[PDB]
């Protein structure tokens, strides 16, 4: 497998931002973030193609959430803004054969252990 | 000398007006129900080969399968001829559909003496047959059409693109565990060319250099062209993208392509 390295997140009030970054120790073709809130279903929340740069969002976060990827295609970047409430939850690395079904069913190869991310 | 001749399809009875298109095995007419007035298309395949029979019968069931979506032709029935009864001497397949306007490389030849296709008419045109494709690469198991061009979409009389041609398409039977690629990733690799073609007018088989009217749709075409199938896009990635093309630009890409309406 792949070994997926996570950092940032935390507590920010309502309004705010944070960020998420995610190191694997190989090249995987795509590579996102899913969350957990409480007593919810997983829900795929952002995912992006290495190759094309396309990048794919569910309904909840799109044009708040930003994902990107640095040169070296072996991190991901996630930008949360306009934080809320709804947000709070388990945020976890994975990495994906279908940006598409991940957004939609948080379908993953391979998940991180996860980084608390709380909202007000 | 099919055409001039009165067919039963069941309760139907109608009558073949004029030949749309020869070929190998097949025709296709112009048919109407004698009784209500209303028109179909009607393919007609000769099978003298129980290989053929297996053939055929697939298409016929394809089609019956994917019926009712709106960038798929629509099934209305089908019959046979016994090798007794038929003018040809062979085991002859009739198969009614809905009839289209015509077919889309006609309509676009039409207006390329009016220049490019705008980035809008691009993206009804790719969008209406990228959602044929998925309604087929959705089916347990899915269904792979394996023979995608730009020759065989055809224009509805509403002005929507309709995806006929089963006849090479493929899927397992007997599915009661997985999801492996089975040949999705190669009617995908189909879709960038046509994509590319509506673009640049041309087979890609290199975007142009400089070129700004159709730069959105640049990183799509390149990762539906993609070498490796793991990395190609699924059908679901290319939909999901030009859903935000189309919302970006203002545009319902299910809509009439009216301009292709003259
Ligand atoms: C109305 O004039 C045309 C109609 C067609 C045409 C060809 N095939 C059709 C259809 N098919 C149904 C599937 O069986 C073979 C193709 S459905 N509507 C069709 C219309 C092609 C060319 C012309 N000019």
């Amino acid at each position: 497998q792949v070994q997926l390295q996570e950092s940032g997140g935390g507590s920010v009030q309502a309004g705010g931002s944070l960020r998420l970054s995610c190191g694997a120790s190989e090249y995987t073709s795509r590579m996102g973030w899913f969350r957990q809130a409480p007593g919810a279903e997983r829900e795929g929340v952002a995912c992006i193609h290495r190759q094309s740069n396309l990048s794919y969002y569910s309904d909840s976060v799109r044009g708040r959430f930003t994902i990107s990827q640095d040169n070296a295609k072996t991190t991901a970047f996630l930008l949360m803004s306009s934080l809320k409430p709804e947000d709070t939850a388990i945020y976890y690395c994975a990495t994906t054969t279908d940006c598409a079904a991940f957004v939609e069913r948080a379908t993953a190869i391979t998940a991180g252990q996860g980084t608390q991310v709380t909202v007000s | 000398d099919f055409v001039g001749q009165t067919v039963e399809l069941g309760e139907l009875r109608l009558r073949v007006r004029r030949v749309l298109a020869e070929g190998g095995f097949a025709f296709v007419y112009e048919a109407q129900d004698v009784g209500s007035g209303r028109e179909y298309a009607l393919k007609r395949l000769l099978s003298n080969e129980e290989e053929k029979n297996r053939a055929i019968i697939q298409e016929v069931c394809f089609m019956k399968k994917l019926s009712g979506h709106p960038n798929i032709v629509q099934f209305c029935s089908a019959a046979s001829i016994g090798k007794e009864e038929s003018d040809t001497g062979q085991a002859e397949f009739l198969l009614l559909t809905e009839l289209c306007k015509g077919q889309l490389v006609e309509f676009l030849k039409k207006m390329e003496s009016r220049g490019p296709l705008s980035c809008d008419t691009v993206l009804k045109i790719f969008y209406q047959t990228c959602r044929a494709v998925q309604h087929m690469h959705r089916q347990k198991p899915p269904i792979i059409h394996r023979d995608l061009k730009v020759e065989n979409l055809l224009l509805s009389n509403q002005g929507t693109i309709k995806l006929c041609d089963f006849g090479s398409a493929t899927t397992i039977s007997h599915y009661p565990y997985s999801n492996f690629p089975i040949g999705e990733k190669q009617d995908i690799w189909a879709l960038g060319c046509i994509l590319y073609l509506l673009c640049f007018r041309q087979h890609p088989f290199s975007i142009p250099p400089h070129d700004t009217q159709y730069t959105v749709f640049h990183s799509l075409i390149r990762a539906m062209l993609q070498v490796n199938p793991e990395e190609r896009l699924s059908i679901a990635e290319v939909v999901h993208q030009l859903q935000e093309i189309a919302a970006a630009r203002n545009v319902n890409p299910k809509s009439p392509i009216t301009e292709l309406l003259e």
